């Protein structure tokens, strides 16, 4: 399957694959990475490298990260440029992680995995409001 | 067995929970999940969420036990493929009862609670939910449990066998 | 300020809480529960409202939890139902936690939090994709 890699400030993103698990069962060719102070892009693109040397990244790599522009970010932004079937995707949620998760073993295209990471990420953003009785 | 056709049943006292209910109905190939409670029946509040939550291109429907049995009494539904969602055992039996067909039971989920036994990680029973085990598996009903269908399937025989005897 | 309790399957909001203050330094009036296998929604009431007991919720109470219609929505969602300045929202991720924290020093007024929650929440999901050159 298409290879994806979690990376946040901190030491979120083994936690964030652990939920995930807890409501989808252990997952396969799936990596993470922790970002402490005193780190800098550099260091994270040899985790990330790391990581990536232990997944099958035959049919892409999609790096889900915390936010747009902070180090995990950045980092994976210098790995992905020049590759097809690269892409990094701020703002992992748990939609967009199951969601994801579930979507890559029906083997759809990179393209389509993308697409689909974005639109459920943003549309698992919803408050509850009142409701109509 | 020239009407509607049961395509999976799955219990669980949540109904739809997290992407349970859409992954279970892309795998299952539902296009219709209905659910049998007389307690969320005369919940109006709660019918209103499921229904507004209801997947898309997937229909949601609320009926109880003896509305339910009519529903399947009807060849609207002939061939059509259907969800059945519990809360639990108990109500199974009755549809079986009523001449309902089943071939198999699918333990999803069960909400722990003092004075029952944990089977599993999250599914309880009580002498009751036993009971109606052992019903459905004398009639030659197989019993399976488990959270996802990507995790190991076990039997809820072996599993109360090594509880209760 | 608004109280803040977040939600998610697992033990993952503790960590998403905590790379929010690698971010913004240690917050105040925030709160959080997990959710453990063989727990349902009467525990997560309880762990909620044990939760709330320590926090100052006279302006109101955000619940921030990882997916609509798990356990821990569900048990917030019964928490909210007839209260004034209760809200919850679903697909909590870092850039909603960043931008909710930080507005909530300015006193913003409760549906005006509610809002931006939401919003920054859903823009913080966003791909590289190639860039101009």
């Amino acid at each position: 399957t298409i290879a994806i890699v979690i990376g946040t400030h901190g030491w979120a993103a083994e936690q964030l694959l652990k939920t995930a698990e807890m409501l989808l069962g252990e997952q396969e060719n799936v990596g993470w990475i922790d970002f402490v102070p005193g780190e800098n892009a550099e260091t994270l693109i040899e985790k990330y490298n790391a990581q990536l040397a232990k997944l099958d990244t035959t049919k892409g790599v999609l790096f889900l990260v915390d936010t747009w522009g902070g180090s995990p970010f950045n980092a994976a932004s210098r790995i992905v440029v020049d590759k097809e079937h690269y892409e990094v995707i701020a703002g992992v949620n748990i939609p967009m992680l199951v969601e994801t998760l579930m979507a890559r073993d029906d083997d759809p295209s990179f393209d389509e995995l993308v697409a689909l990471a974005v639109e459920t990420g943003r549309e698992g953003v919803k408050a509850l409001k009142a409701k109509p009785v | 067995n020239d009407y509607m056709v049961i395509g999976l049943a799955r219990i669980d006292d949540r109904l739809i929970h997290g992407q349970v209910a859409t992954r279970w109905t892309k795998e299952t190939n539902v296009s219709r999940i209905i659910v049998v409670s007389d307690e969320v029946a005369a919940d109006t509040v709660r019918k209103t969420l499921l229904t507004q939550v209801a997947p898309p291109g997937v229909t949601a429907h609320v009926v109880d036990v003896a509305k339910m049995i009519r529903v399947y009494n009807n060849p609207k539904y002939a061939g059509e493929r259907v969800m059945l969602l519990f809360t639990n055992p108990t109500d199974v039996e009755r549809l079986v009862e009523g001449g309902v067909k089943i071939t198999s039971v699918n333990v999803g989920g069960m909400a722990f609670r003092q004075g029952k036994t944990q089977v599993n990680n999250a599914v309880s029973v009580d002498e009751k939910d036993i009971e109606a085990f052992k019903k459905l598996n004398a009639r030659g009903i197989e019993l399976e449990v488990r959270k996802v269908s990507t995790d190991p399937k076990l039997k809820m025989m072996d599993l109360i066998s090594k509880i209760d005897k």
